[PDB]
């Protein structure tokens, strides 16, 4: 309920290692495919914990 | 007559109407490419660049379905108008001959 809100921008993003990190149980993407993740540019991103 | 045509431009409404009609229909057809048809986005390359083949296909199916459906509709309007214009053309030919 107190889910954290985080902002990230103005940087380069390497999701390949994150995808290769199979240790994570639930690694699911809906609007994008993780394979194509490492080849897209975005206005900004939001992260929650 | 020279003065009448030179002053009033409403005489050529019929020809202007035909050109406007075709331009209007074409513009709508062009505009239709901006539509989504319930898809994630209306840019084919973007979909290809975001999802994967076993996942991008569903979106393309909607894009193709909507776009294809739109095209034939425009095709129908054109030929029907062509059917009318051809009828008008025959009438003019008789007027010329007669």
């Amino acid at each position: 309920y107190a889910w954290n809100r985080k902002r990230i921008s103005n940087c380069v993003a390497d999701y390949s290692v994150l995808y290769n990190s199979a240790s994570f149980s639930t690694f699911k993407c809906y609007g994008v495919s993780p394979t194509k993740l490492n080849d897209l540019c975005f206005t900004n991103v939001y992260a929650d914990s | 007559i020279q003065d009448s045509l030179s002053s009033t431009a409403s005489a050529l409404g019929k020809l202007q109407d035909v050109v406007n009609q075709n331009a209007q229909a074409l513009n709508t057809l062009v505009k239709q490419l901006s539509s989504n048809f319930g898809a994630i986005s209306s840019v084919l390359n973007d979909i290809l660049s975001r999802l994967d083949p076993p996942e991008a296909e569903v979106q393309i199916d909607r894009l193709i379905t909507g776009r294809l459906q739109s095209l034939q509709t425009y095709v129908t309007q054109q030929l029907i108008r062509a059917a009318e214009i051809r009828a008008s053309a025959n009438l003019a030919a008789t007027k010329m001959s007669e």
